[PDB]
């Protein structure tokens, strides 16, 4: 049932590199991102 | 009787506008957004 | 203070208030007034134009 | 305490009173109306929305689900 594959610990670092945070001018305190919360609803 | 009646001193016609601008700056507006239509009218309904 | 009051820090007393928490502060920014309209719409507490009335 | 006696009537207490009318009357839908809202906890820029979130759930997730979302044209 085994196969030849990579390690999951490597998969961790890969996705963390592809993801990056964001910076918006409208970042309220009680609700994080105002534009994001708008379209969700 | 005149103690009750309004005067132009105590009105709020500018303090509305100051708050609405705080909304537009704070809130995103688009054509799909329900606020965009009414506010741009509201601005004309003071300055006009 | 803490000695006069400490029961605030139960997980259950806080996780339950977070639902009420965001609803109050997401009030001005988002169309929750619509949610109020649908909430009344289910039980027919809305009042439309097409419909008939003797009010 | 004097300030509380001063800015009493000037205080805003209408929003809180509204929710009380909600939970009291429609006790059922109110649980849904409040459950409908759930802001995102953390944002994230670049990614491949197809399966990046897929693998982002399988690995690199601890008591917190990850997923895609729209934005102001993004």
């Amino acid at each position: 049932k085994k196969q030849d594959q990579e390690s999951i610990s490597k998969k961790k670092e890969k996705l963390l590199k592809g993801i990056q945070p964001t910076d918006e001018k409208l970042v309220d305190k009680h609700i994080g991102n105002v534009p994001i919360a708008q379209q969700i609803v | 009787l005149d103690t009750t009646r309004i005067t132009k001193e105590k009105t709020l016609t500018e303090e509305y506008r100051l708050s609405i601008d705080h909304l537009k700056n704070s809130i995103v507006t688009k054509k799909g957004d329900h606020l965009y239509d009414d506010i741009n009218l509201f601005i004309k309904q003071i300055s006009v | 203070k803490l000695m006069y009051s400490l029961s605030k820090y139960d997980r259950l007393n806080i996780n339950i208030n977070e639902n009420f928490y965001t609803f109050l502060k997401s009030l001005d920014k988002v169309d929750v007034y619509s949610l109020k309209f649908f909430k009344n719409m289910i039980f027919n507490k809305t009042y439309s134009n097409y419909n008939v009335n003797l009010f | 305490x004097x300030x509380x006696x001063x800015x009493x009537x000037x205080x805003x207490x209408x929003x809180x009173x509204x929710x009380x009318x909600x939970x009291x009357x429609x006790x059922x839908x109110x649980x849904x109306x409040x459950x409908x809202x759930x802001x995102x906890x953390x944002x994230x820029x670049x990614x491949x929305x197809x399966x990046x979130x897929x693998x982002x759930x399988x690995x690199a997730a601890a008591a917190x689900x990850x997923x895609x979302x729209x934005x102001x044209x993004x």
